[PDB]
């Protein structure tokens, strides 16, 4: 192994699924969220992009995906008994969907 | 030299991440802003020269109004005490004026000068580049981290041991123009500011004055 | 002996042995068995 980071790998990676929360791991940086297609273009030196300190864009197979936080990862239980409880998702906005 | 474009230095700087709208401090082997380090105007036939540095940066002057006369910049970076199992680099270009350059970091068996083919070659590709208003590139071996910077892209390989010092660069002398070369000796520290998408558009080297260090 | 540089490419299944399935079987571990190394120094031996 003359170099670290040349990365011979079986089975070339494929386009990810846009619209489901999944914990990715892209170029030594693991993160969790959903992806969507964007018309945002950034510098070819970089695949990851940071706005401040949060990951905002990834670039996979030449396609730029804007990273969003998945809002349904956490909930409270308004617990009364075994057959009656309520659920509250404190960080999800259910105005539309 | 005399006509070194210092506004082309923006195209070669990179931060370690992709950062948006951000002022950052980067360090490494970056080209000298002193005009007394750009070997540019040699008419003696020794435009070849050599260097004992840690990288080299090349800047083609301008291509807007010779024509077909472009740079050649044959670069043969040497692992100063050469054996059979060491690594050399040989970046080559002809007059063009079309795109095709070549890199070919291979493992050769002699020192005198780039045959048809060699054994055990790590990178071997064309990677074509188009001429711009003015173009600037450079390759870097600082603690054996090879960085071939052809803007916009980049190529990085951390090899375990090279000990590259000798450069043996060479351009076609007495050409239509004179491409300028910069052999870097020590690492610097630069204050850069990136734009919307992550591209550097302002720089200041930290050791070029009193205010620059503040 | 001729060498090969492997970088930025896709290695393929068991195309470093002869297609007979008796000889190479000393490099078989488990159901995941495509392991071309025997003793490793000092990296972790299993290639997955
Ligand atoms: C980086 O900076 C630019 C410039 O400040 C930002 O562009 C602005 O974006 C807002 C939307 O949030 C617009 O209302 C402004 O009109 C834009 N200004 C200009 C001058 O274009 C950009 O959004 C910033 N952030 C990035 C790229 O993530
Ligand atoms: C045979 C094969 O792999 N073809 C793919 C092609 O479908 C895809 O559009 C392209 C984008 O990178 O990559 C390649
Ligand atoms: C199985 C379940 O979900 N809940 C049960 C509930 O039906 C039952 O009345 C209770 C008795 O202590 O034990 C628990
Ligand atoms: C402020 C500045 O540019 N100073 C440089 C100096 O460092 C260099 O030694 C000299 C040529 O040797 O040219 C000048
Ligand atoms: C490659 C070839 O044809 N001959 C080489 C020779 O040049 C070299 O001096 C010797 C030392 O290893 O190995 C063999
Ligand atoms: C949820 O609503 C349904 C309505 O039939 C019923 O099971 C119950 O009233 C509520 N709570 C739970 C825990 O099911
Ligand atoms: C390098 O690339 C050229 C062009 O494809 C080819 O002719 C040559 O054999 C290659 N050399 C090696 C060592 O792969």
């Amino acid at each position: 192994f003359v170099s670290t980071g040349a990365f011979v790998c079986e089975s070339n990676p494929e386009a990810p699924k846009t619209g489901v929360c999944v914990t990715y791991t892209v170029e030594k940086v693991t993160f969790q969220g959903v992806l969507y297609e964007s018309n945002f273009t950034f510098a070819q030196y970089y695949n990851l992009l940071y706005v401040g300190s949060q990951l905002r864009y990834v670039r996979i197979l030449g396609k730029v995906y804007e990273v969003s936080s998945c809002f349904e990862a956490s909930y409270d239980v308004l617990y009364r008994n075994n057959q009656s409880f309520g659920l509250l998702y404190r960080s999800f906005d259910c105005n539309q969907l | 030299c005399e006509s070194v474009d210092f506004n082309l230095f923006n195209t070669i700087f990179s931060t370690h991440r992709g950062l948006s709208n951000t002022t950052s401090v980067i360090t490494g082997a970056y080209p000298s802003t002193n005009k007394s380090d750009w070997s540019c105007n040699t008419r003696t036939g020794h435009l070849s020269g050599s260097g004992f540095g840690i990288g080299l940066y090349v800047q083609t002057p301008r291509e807007q109004y010779d024509g077909s006369g472009a740079g050649g910049y044959t670069i043969a970076v040497s692992p100063i005490h050469v054996t059979n199992l060491t690594w050399e680099l040989w970046i080559h270009r002809k007059w063009g004026v079309n795109s095709v350059v070549t890199v070919r970091l291979c493992r050769w068996w002699q020192f005198m000068s780039g045959p048809t083919n060699a054994f055990e070659c790590l990178i071997n590709g064309s990677y074509p580049t188009h001429r711009n208003t003015g173009y600037m590139f450079g390759v870097t071996w600082y603690n054996d981290l090879v960085r071939i910077v052809f803007p916009p892209t980049v190529l990085e390989m951390q090899l375990d041991g090279l000990q590259w010092e000798r450069v043996q660069f060479n351009s076609p002398v007495n050409a239509g123009h004179a491409t300028r070369f910069n052999v870097v000796k020590d690492i610097s520290t630069v204050l850069v500011e990136t734009n919307s998408g992550g591209s550097v558009f302002r720089y200041s080297y930290c050791a070029d004055g009193f205010v620059n260090g503040l | 002996f001729k060498r090969a540089v492997f970088s930025n490419c896709i290695v393929n299944y068991t195309t470093w042995v002869n297609p007979d399935q008796r000889d190479f079987q000393h490099l078989i571990l488990s159901n995941g068995k495509f392991n071309p190394f025997t003793e490793c120094n000092g990296l972790n031996r299993i290639v997955d």
